[PDB]
């Protein structure tokens, strides 16, 4: 399919991994598990359906109302 | 007129219509090679033997084509990417980054 | 547009000025590769990660080249030589034939 | 030099080398000395003057006279 991969292994076992340019994306986060990255994006409640004004926390990943 | 060399270039998934199974990053740093492969042959340019034949050849039948100027040093990246049915799933992409560039 | 392939060439040391210093062979089968490395892709063809990038960028800023067809597999050869003293040595000469060509 | 080699190597002291391309040549021969093969090219005396027609004994180097 289009462009060819391998999938990335990684060693500690259970423990959070920081993948330069993936991971620091609040929304995306992996942990070696397996000898390889099961990374995740997390999800976010829709929110006040009259909300006007939304901030996020710093390194936080779902916005929320300011107001 | 301008000879072989790196080039930048940003390549943005979403221009290229990728965005949908690649989650991460948004785009990256390609780079690319252009420029002319020229004779006399330039010192600084890394041409493999075959090039520099073609060259030669060039400069007398010019339905030989000069040696192009192609990525000769590339570097990999990591791409987060969703696979047959949803699961994200993080993979190296060998050359992906033009490093150097080279007549060949 | 004729695609990327192999073209057989023979060269001929005597025509391109060499002779003076290669006494064997005579000259020998380089081939060459030459086509156009094409949009949409073409399953058969061999082509590097970036230069698939490079293709569909291209395929939307033309101002990018398509990727560039070139040997991407080549052997060796032996040659007779002749040094500074008219010494004859025995060489190999690595990327000198082209088995087989591709995008890049 | 314009396009570039390194020298090649054998193994076996005195052995007559057969090299595809080079050694074929009748005219030019190849032995292996101090792990190289070192090759010489055998030059032809200079023949008749007055020669009208040559000859060359199957697979041997140098034209003879034959008339």
């Amino acid at each position: 399919w289009l462009i060819t991969g391998t999938e990335a292994s990684c060693e500690n076992e259970g423990e959070v991994l920081h993948i330069p340019n993936i991971t620091d994306n609040p929304c995306i986060s992996c942990v070696c598990l397996n000898q390889k990255a099961e990374c995740k994006q997390e999800k976010c409640a829709p929110l006040a359906e009259d909300c006007a004004l939304v901030v996020k926390q710093t390194g936080a990943c779902c916005e929320k109302c300011k107001g | 007129k301008s000879s072989c060399k790196r080039h930048p270039l940003y390549v943005d998934f979403s221009d290229v219509g990728w965005n949908d199974w690649i989650v991460a990053p948004p785009g990256y740093h390609a780079m690319y090679c252009h420029g002319e492969c020229p004779f006399p042959l330039a010192d600084h340019l890394n041409s493999t033997n075959h090039a520099i034949v073609q060259t030669l050849v060039n400069s007398v039948n010019s339905k030989i084509p000069k040696a192009c100027c192609v990525p000769t040093e590339l570097s990999a990246i990591s791409m987060l990417m969703l696979d047959e049915n949803e699961k994200v799933v993080l993979k190296n992409y060998q050359d992906m980054v033009v490093e150097g560039c080279g007549c060949r």
